[PDB]
């Protein structure tokens, strides 16, 4: 339960897009590189 | 997580199917056995904090 939190915080996040997914009706700013866009874009913990 | 992966859950019997009847298969037990209605009763930690 601690090794998976380590791989999610470094090697699941900081991953280029078309892998991360946006959840139910969270408004992303359409700027592809602003901070709130990389924030609300949430990484999958199953592909890594 | 709990021990057996399932908390106190309900006993469901064994039921065959032809029509409205839905009775008496003799393919499962009379009482049957518990089959976990719902989700697993978990509890939560923040162990890195």
């Amino acid at each position: 339960n601690l090794w998976r939190s380590f791989l999610y915080s470094n090697v699941a996040l900081y991953l280029p897009d078309s892998y991360k997914i946006t959840p139910d009706n969270i408004t992303l700013p359409e700027n592809k590189n602003t901070y709130a866009y990389m924030n609300g874009r949430v990484a999958v913990p199953s592909a890594l | 997580f709990p021990l057996g992966g399932s908390a106190a859950t309900d006993t469901y019997s064994g039921i065959k199917a032809n029509g409205q009847t839905w009775t008496a298969d003799d393919n499962y037990a009379d009482r049957g056995a518990e089959i976990e209605s719902g989700n697993i009763f978990a509890m939560e930690i923040n162990l890195a904090a």
